[PDB]
DNA sequence: AGCAAGGTGATGCTTTAGATTTTTT
DNA sequence: TGAAAAATCTAAAGCATCACCTTGCT
């Protein structure tokens, strides 16, 4: 107990003292001061009662440099339900069994989401309970909890006790969601004193945000050649950091060769880095300057790149070795998830951002590839095998990479993640690393909390997970999910606007879309653009333009003409589909309590009837089989799970054991008592939508919704007044400006980020609003707008590919886009989109809700039924080219595989070929960029595939002549496989792969020194010589051909099992048919399989057909075309054969 | 009310199983000629119409036309239950859901009872006229059996010719191609051998194999079979069973595409 | 240091390969009565009691009472190699966790000679009560065979019901329902195939069929099957190793209470 | 031009269900002392050779040295057309791609025609040398398919030891090792049932076990098997036909090497 | 002398956890 | 080289499906 708390007053005590030596002043004067919040610390703080006391320590800069820091205590609480009638007991024993231990107890009335009848306005009274510690806080929480759960699993005073909320929140959370203090957000903080507790208020005047020193920092180390750099064995030798723009970089003389004089690195000119160069002579003093030029500088931001894995522990380790340990003098420390965390100062890495919020493509995270696609520029380029030979021959190289690594680290914090993260942090309510680090799920739980806070309701504890629940016959669910959309290709091939295309068209859909155009332009012009049809001109004119344009194409269903490549993308699908269709996560609801509440008239326009689709995997046993099996089960004793402990009790081993158990001990016997083990069942269900709910969760959406849209419109707005004033030249107003615009800018990708997870936070696992129902509902709802588009234009033309959020689809003749003359002064044109506003009006007919029902006014229960319906199509312009490879899977593990190129001749997108850094040949990355730009090539059909199987024919060529014509590097840099090993070799066991064999190729080669530690990197080429062996065993390394001749004679005798051949170049034992197979394969993915299902010959001869292609080709795209009876024979007509 | 009487009770068992592997829907129609089976799959490319007379039964009565909509999607089973010679009685009550078969064992010792039952599916109905024929081939049902799973292997679309020399049934694909020719008989006298044509113009055209493979499970049925095909006539197979009824399958015919012209 | 040699070795495998996919861990009890096995499943539900009496065996040589642990699936696949008729003969060592298996062709030529290893196995011994059985029946195993394989897609469960007009196999299930009645056979001159009725009163069991499906594996083993039940009895499925031994299948029957969801 | 006709068309079957699953391409050469299959295997670890003599056909007619290669995974399955007696004419053409066959049944009425669509083939000739062998034995070819059958399943090598008493194999794995012993039997009237020996030393080898299992299945063939080994060398297996030719193979040992030395 | 049919060998489509294909050098 | 951090991969385990000639015998 005192212990403890002696323990948690020394590490205040220090934090404090670490906060006052980076300028951070505990604010002690009586008096207000105006500030930026910059970070918020859960700490503990003294009270005039000197007794133990939760704070948050809120930290702000303010604009004349100075900053500050102060402390607000608030105790944290959380809510117990009991059942009615004893409400005033259960509050009285609980403040005299905890006695000095909660400060406050009151009864609060609050209104649940998920409570029968609870549309009327019944509330249920829950009771607020508050600590003076969060200690105080999990210690009474751990002591409730097996009473609450006793009590939910059944059905002293604790019994009375039924439901218990409230427990999973943070402190800093629940302070930032009670007071609404956001960082990012400028301050009013007044200190009368000790007494008064401290008044902070938000300022709405100010809105330019401050510029808070950041340092950027970035090492290169000494790394034993083809292994990782340890901490235990190496030592930095160079470390380059960035503040505010000015650089630094501390060499270690004991490792590098010649001084570095200062010097200017500058990739593009908006990059400017003037480095400045320390010379440390050894590695101590290299720490004790970059620690010293820290305290000196007083950043309160630190930024690097994969520094909490790799950049800030070495740093520790070698700060440990040599005394000075590295929290003492700068105050990281690893905390408790790994995450390298200072009390005063922020610390981000921007590979979080990269994976999370960049949108860049997987195996695009690194650095290199990162700073190229968003900065716009490549860095230096340097293998680290011959990174530590650069500390001698010349350090210049060096130099240049570890200050091009501290640049882009710096401009991609600078430029990218700080308005981010700093405009997305103003909304959720955590601190901004906080933010960096997890999730978005739990990034739009704390904004769901701030919003289901405001509306005064209470929160639902996190789902958690039940074990094996026995769905409505008795079966037992191992797997429970619903049916979500996948993405397919309906046609695989180059599709151009060069090359015609041959269309295949009913005229029925052209009668659809005949009548119906004066519709379809007055639904496109009322709410899409919101002008009113009287004040334009054109109207008939380009009614009959339709109508010319559809007459023309209709007397010709069948033809040859150019495609239109459009991507009809509904713009955020689900967000607008939960808009539309009111979907909240206590909206599905059961008979069993939908008829419990008032307002299940007869003719009551409440309830939606949506249907979903749901999947389940069980086990084919009943009820009876599922209890007689636990029975048999409870007559004898679990065994002992670990050798620490005697054998289990019922009440001793816990829930999921138990279930994995039972799962095993029923699955080995419905292996025999039964013909199937897994029963998957794929049914269709329909759940009601409460219309009437409440609405804080749709509201949100909507608020979020319509904050992106006016984000979007001041970034544009301002992105006029950028460009003004870069015409004008001045420098004043084009600096705010440009801070206006990236403000807007940052809110706006932050709303779009937000946006984006509300649908992903739903189907999360453990979610607060966790529901099933709403992901099945949605992915249903889009896949049937997606079904009913993909008739509306296979009728009219090809779709190309089916997405998850959009169709890739396709004649020259059809209608694109048309301009409206309008007498509005401020709009004297409207141009519109005739295949949006086609698709439009069949989302208008389709599912546009007819009883959205929203509460007008709370005194007479009044609720106004509407007609909402913002799901809408955008078109993505008619692109140049589309390109779509074959695989062989076809199913839902089909990936999103395409390249289109826009008009222009650019790169518009290309998915699915995602290149692999060192899980690939360089063969195959070559031969995939090369193959891309080639489809461009040629004018008809047969010329693309002739002019694009130039690249395969010219790396057949260089492959099947032995690479006579090419350099040795080259060839090693090509054909060479790059694989790393994650864990130690020998804790694998006696298990075959290709690493495992290169790596006891490596360790018989030199010593066990190569497996002593783990992380090895293993080059390796595939050989001939051993026939018969498979693919893992013919792994020899690639050390050996820079060794001295006799080591690598000796080798090549013993690893080849033959003492009999003469020439060891590398020519003669290279296994090049795998090289071809694989190379062919790549070939038959990109060139061969889309010409063979295009009716083409085949452009490479070399590469085969497979035999699954001469089958396929055969059975689905003949060049005939099979009859049916109904054609060529009578009829006699329908009739219905009803049981008799 | 209807009852059926068979003494022998192998033939019932291979038409059923004859209409097992192409039919999933099927409609049996009981009228005062007898049983007729007039269904169409779902795969939209065969058809296929069985009819059993009144008179080939031993016992039999039908008071009225009845419409029974059974599933061949996992049917047959239940007849496949039983043995070989075993007497066969069909029950059909009038309005009940089950269709009772009796099986008895020819030593009047192993007896059993099943029941089927029915439910609503919906049918297109095709009626069928009669018009001059062109193209009969007569043959043996193993040979022709043989045949269609010799040449299942060479690809999936079948060339048939008839001409002077005599008939050829040929197939083609990445595998390569082949063709037999066979000839009309001329110094056997055994009717269940010999095969015969009768022809009024040489005729080249082409059908699906993997239909005529479905069509060819009933070998042991009859030892005749014959196959009928005319110009832009779907191509129908005729299976006799003895002096006891009489089965007919339908095929669409394959042609080439004039889109140029 | 047990030697036993017989001269029919088919008997051998038959037991074996009727052992071999219902059980997988066993405990070959052995003393100088003979060779005993009880044992059961995984599920816990079918008990297997097996017994080679000492009289039938040719040539016999026991030392005292042996604990056995083997794994069914090693010999059911090492017992492959003996032929028709040929001569079976199994050697155990005093301390040795290793068994011998010797082959001998009839002609004296093709010797085998295998052994394999063992592993430690514990069973809880589980004794079957000695009470006067009801319904006792003696059927021949290919008609029971052809009949459950006849029934086990029909449904999933099987109504036996036993009476003096003799025995009724039902069945119910989403084709429908059956059911097969097999009566007393006492115009006969041969056994081997004569079924015969024992009853004190009528009885109604109900019975897992993919059980007796693992059950009737047992058919060239013998001849003649007996079945023997009551009421909350397990159905006693014997078969008779010639005149030296017995398998008994021991099957809980399936009661299936439901409580209504 | 290349004519051919044989009437025990069933042996080519034969070879080509045998070889099926070992090689999917192999290497075919006519000469004027028939054809020659002296092709390695996919792994390149041992040799195989089919030899069709001249006179083995029943009527050959060839006009030039030729090479071609032929790809069983076509003509092998195409050869299950046959039964057991149907007849075959072959035809390789000189500058055509495509290679003939006629497919007479022995009804006089039956003719078909099929033609293959050739490759080029690049396989390296290994040279073929005749060295003596220690030990030969010659056995009937069910025991050479019936011993390779039941030591399948014991591992994955055999070790081989012909020794005065006479031929051993052994095999062992994880469920266990097993040895099995052959002796000479010298009063039997049959030759192709007999097994006879000759020894020079004791021989001592170790081979591969699946593989022998994959060339097992050349059993039907012929009747008799002879094999012929000494020290470090390929085993020959030979199957000869009392009418028809020998089918042989050479089979390289293991490599027999100490990992740790 | 081939049928009932199925059964173990092959083959093709899910699936679900953690290593690996991912970061840092 | 440690890592769950974190959500996308992906490869071993999974399970459904095809296939014909081999144990009794008509
Ligand atoms: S849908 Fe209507 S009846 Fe159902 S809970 Fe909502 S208001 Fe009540």
């Amino acid at each position: 107990s005192s212990v403890s708390a002696l323990k948690r007053l020394e590490r205040s005590q220090w934090t404090d003292k670490m906060d006052l030596r980076f300028g951070f002043e505990r604010l002690k004067e009586p008096g207000e001061k105006t500030g930026w919040l910059i970070n918020m610390h859960p700490t503990e703080i003294l009270d005039e009662d000197k007794r133990l006391g939760s704070a948050v320590d809120y930290y702000f800069i303010q604009d004349d440099g100075s900053r500050f820091k102060v402390a607000l205590p608030y105790k944290p609480y959380f809510y117990i339900a009991t059942r009615k009638g004893c409400e005033r007991e259960v509050s009285s024993f609980l403040s005299k069994k905890f006695q000095g231990k909660i400060a406050k107890v009151e009864t609060v009335p609050k209104e649940d989401l998920d409570l029968p009848n609870h549309l009327v306005g019944l509330k249920r009274n829950y009771i607020r309970l508050s600590f003076h510690t969060v200690e105080d806080l999990v210690k009474v929480r751990k002591e409730i909890s097996p009473a609450v759960k006793k009590n939910r699993e059944q059905d002293d005073q604790l019994d009375n006790i039924v439901d218990m909320r409230e427990y999973d929140v943070p402190y800093h959370i629940r302070l930032s969601i009670d007071l609404k203090i956001h960082v990012a957000h400028w301050y009013n903080v007044r200190y009368r004193g000790n007494a008064f507790p401290v008044e902070i208020t938000r300022r709405d005047d100010l809105v330019e945000r401050p510029d808070p020193v950041v340092l950027a920092f970035a090492i290169a180390t000494t790394k034993l050649p083809l292994k990782f750099p340890d901490a235990e064995t190496d030592q930095i030798m160079m470390i380059s950091y960035m503040i505010d723009g000015q650089g630094y970089l501390i060499t270690n003389r004991e490792i590098v060769s010649e001084d570095i004089e200062d010097f200017e690195f500058t990739p593009k000119p908006e990059y400017e880095g003037p480095f400045c160069v320390f010379n440390e002579p050894d590695e101590a003093h290299l720490i004790q300057r970059w620690f010293e030029h820290v305290q000196e500088t007083k950043p309160t931001i630190m930024v690097t790149y994969n520094g909490d894995f790799f950049d800030w522990p070495f740093v520790e380790a070698r700060a440990a070795v040599h005394g000075l340990s590295m929290q003492q003098e700068i105050g990281f420390q690893k905390d408790s998830q790994g995450e390298y965390k200072a009390p005063q100062c922020i610390h981000m890495d921007c590979l979080r951002w990269v994976k999370r919020d960049s949108y860049l493509p997987v195996g695009s995270h690194n650095l290199k590839a990162a700073a190229k696609a968003k900065l716009g520029y490549d860095p230096v380029e340097l293998d680290p095998e011959d990174m530590c030979r650069m500390a001698t021959e010349q350090p210049q190289t060096l130099a240049t990479y570890s200050v091009s690594d501290a640049v882009a680290t710096y401009y991609l914090y600078m430029k990218y993640v700080h308005p981010f993260i700093f405009a997305l942090c103003t909304i959720i309510p955590m601190e901004p690393d906080e933010v960096l680090r997890k999730g978005s799920g739990t990034l739009c739980e704390a904004l769901l909390m701030v919003q289901a806070f405001h509306a005064n309701i209470i929160f639902p504890n996190k789902q958690e997970q039940e074990f094996n629940k026995l769905t409505d016959d008795g079966h037992v669910l191992d797997s429970e999910t619903y049916v979500g959309g996948h993405v397919e290709a309906l046609e695989s091939g180059v599709f151009r606007s060069d090359i015609p295309c041959r269309f295949r068209m009913n005229p029925a859909a052209f009668d659809f879309l005949l009548q119906r155009v004066e519709k379809t332009l007055r639904h496109a012009l009322e709410e899409e653009e919101k002008v009113p049809v009287e004040q334009v001109t054109n109207f008939e004119e380009v009614c009959d333009e339709i109508k010319s344009k559809l007459a023309s194409l209709k007397d010709v269903p069948s033809r040859i003409e150019c495609p239109l490549i459009y991507h009809l993308d509904v713009g955020a699908m689900y967000p607008n589909i939960i808009l539309t269709n009111r979907l909240q996560p206590s909206a599905m609801v059961d008979e069993a309590t939908c008829a419990a509440c008032d307002f299940n008239k007869p003719g009551a326009n409440c309830q939606r009837k949506m249907a979903w689709q749901w999947r389940g995997e069980f086990m084919p046993a009943s009820r009876s089989e599922y209890h007689r099996i636990q029975h048999q089960l409870e007559s004898e004793k679990f065994p002992p799970l670990f050798p620490e402990g005697p054998a289990r009790a019922f009440h001793e081993l816990s829930r999921e054991e138990q279930a994995k158990y039972e799962k095993r001990r029923l699955a080995d016997y419905c292996r025999k008592a039964y013909k199937k083990i897994h029963i998957t069942k794929v049914e269709e269900r329909l759940t009601t939508i409460c219309q009437r709910e409440n609405s804080f969760y749709v509201d949100t959406v909507r608020a979020f919704r319509d904050r992106r849209y006016e984000f979007k419109g001041l970034h544009k707005v301002w992105k006029k007044k950028l460009s003004a004033a870069v015409e004008v030249g001045d420098a004043a107003e084009v600096k705010r400006c440009k801070n206006m615009e990236v403000l807007y800018d940052s809110l706006q990708l932050a709303h779009k980020c937000i946006l984006n997870s509300f649908y992903g936070y739903v189907m999360r696992k453990g979610a607060r609003w966790y529901s099933m129902e709403m992901a099945g509902i949605v992915c249903f709802t889009g896949a049937n707008i997606i079904t009913q588009a993909r008739e509306l234009i296979e009728q009219i033309g090809r779709p190309l590919e089916l997405d998850t959020d959009g169709i890739w689809c396709v004649p020259n003749s059809f209608p694109e886009n048309f301009v409206f003359k309008t007498t509005n002064v401020k709009k004297p044109k409207v141009t519109i989109s005739y295949p949006g506003a086609m698709l439009n009006i069949m989302v208008k007919e389709g599912f546009t809700n007819d009883q959205y029902q929203e509460l007008a006014e709370p005194s007479s229960l009044t609720y106004v039924t509407r007609s909402e319906n913002s799901i809408f199509f955008e078109v993505d312009g008619p692109y140049l080219a589309m390109i779509l490879p074959a695989s062989k899977e076809e199913g839902k593990k089909l990936k999103k595989r395409y390249a289109v190129f826009n008009e222009d001749g650019s790169l518009a997108e290309l998915k699915g070929f995602e290149v692999k850094r060192r899980g690939e040949l360089q063969l195959i990355k070559i031969f995939q960029s090369s193959v891309f730009e080639a489809f461009l090539k040629g004018s008809t059909l047969e010329e693309v595939y002739g002019s694009v199987a130039k690249v395969a024919d010219y790396w057949l060529d260089v492959l099947y002549s032995k690479a006579a014509n090419m350099p040795d590097s080259e060839l090693f840099e090509l054909i060479s496989e790059n694989r790393s090993m994650s864990r130690k070799l020998e804790d694998y066991g006696e298990q075959k792969s290709t690493s495992i064999s290169t790596a006891k190729r490596l360790a018989e080669f030199l010593g066990d020194q190569m497996v002593k530690d783990a992380g090895l990197s293993c080059r390796y080429i595939i050989s001939r010589k051993p026939e018969g062996s498979p693919v893992t065993e013919r792994a020899i390394p690639l050390a050996i051909f820079q060794a001295e001749p006799t080591v690598r004679k000796h080798f090549l005798r013993k690893w080849l099992k033959s003492s009999s051949l003469q020439d060891f170049d590398i020519r003669a034992i290279l296994d090049w048919d795998y090289y071809i197979e694989r190379l062919g394969s790549a070939i038959q993915k990109i060139i061969t399989i889309p010409a063979a299902l295009q009716q083409v010959k085949n452009p490479v001869p070399r590469v085969k057909h497979p035999d699954w292609l001469h089958k396929k080709l055969l059975e689905k795209n003949d060049v005939y075309k099979q009859k049916k009876i109904s054609e060529l024979f009578t009829l006699e007509g329908r009739r219905q054969v009803t049981m008799a | 009310m209807f009852e059926a009487r068979l003494v022998q009770g192998s033939i019932l068992k291979k038409v059923l199983e004859a209409l097992k592997d192409l039919i999933n829907e099927a409609c049996w129609d009981i009228s005062s000629s007898g049983v007729n089976l007039q269904s169409m799959d779902s795969s939209h490319v065969s058809l296929v119409q069985l009819t059993l007379r009144s008179e080939g039964f031993d016992t039999y009565r039908c008071d009225r036309n009845l419409a029974m909509g059974v599933n061949l999607t996992s049917m047959s089973k239940i007849l496949k239950c039983a043995g070989n010679e075993d007497i066969i009685t069909l029950r059909a009550e009038d309005n009940a859901d089950t269709l009772a078969l009796v099986f008895e064992a020819p030593n009047q010792e192993k007896v059993s009872d099943y029941e089927m039952k029915l439910m609503d599916l919906d049918v297109e109905q095709l009626g069928i006229p009669e018009q001059e024929y062109s193209c009969v081939v007569k043959m043996p049902s193993g040979e022709f059996a043989r045949i269609c799973r010799d040449l299942s292997h060479i690809g999936d679309a079948v060339v048939i010719s008839c001409a002077k020399d005599g008939v050829k049934f040929s197939a083609s694909g990445e595998l390569g191609n082949g063709n037999i020719k066979l000839s009309q008989t001329s110094n056997v006298d055994k009717e269940e051998e010999a095969v015969t044509i009768e022809m009024n113009e040489p005729v080249q055209l082409t059908f699906a194999l993997r239909y005529l493979n479905f069509f060819t499970k009933a070998t042991p049925l009859s030892s005749t079979v014959t196959l009928s095909m005319s110009a832009d006539v779907p191509l129908v197979v005729e299976y006799k069973i003895a002096d006891m009824g009489h089965l007919k399958y339908y095929l669409a015919p394959k042609i080439e595409d004039e889109e140029g012209s």
